[PDB]
C-alpha cells in the first residue's frame, strides 16, 4: 500500500534513519559556504 | 569585478582581513557608548 509517490517521501512510515550526514569532514555550513565561494569565481561549462 | 555593486561586501570576492580592527584602543562594542555620550550633549556645527 505504498505505491504512491505523493506519500512516498517521508521515511517516518518506513522506520529507518542515518546516524550522521557529514561528508568528507564537511558539515552543512561547509557546503553552504563553498557554494558561494565557487560562485564568486566565474567560469563556463558544457552541456550534452 | 570592476562593477561597483559588490565591493560593499568584500568577503565573497577579496575576503581581506587586517591583523586587528582596533584603533587607539577602541573596541566595536565600546564605540557605541562614548558615541552616545558625545551625542547626548547639545552642539553647534559649521556647514560649508
Amino acid at each position: 500500500a505504498n505505491s504512491r509517490p505523493v506519500q512516498i517521501f517521508d521515511a517516518s512510515k518506513f522506520h529507518y534513519n542515518f546516524d550522521n550526514l557529514n561528508l568528507n569532514g564537511h558539515s552543512v555550513s561547509e557546503i553552504n559556504t563553498i557554494i558561494e565561494n565557487l560562485r564568486d569565481h566565474d567560469r563556463v561549462y558544457a552541456g550534452f | 569585478h570592476s562593477v561597483p555593486f559588490e565591493v560593499f561586501d568584500y568577503e565573497r570576492s577579496f575576503q581581506y582581513h587586517y591583523d586587528d580592527l582596533e584603533f587607539n584602543g577602541f573596541s566595536i562594542p565600546q564605540l557605541q557608548r562614548e558615541i552616545l555620550h558625545r551625542q547626548h550633549d547639545e552642539r553647534v556645527f559649521a556647514g560649508f
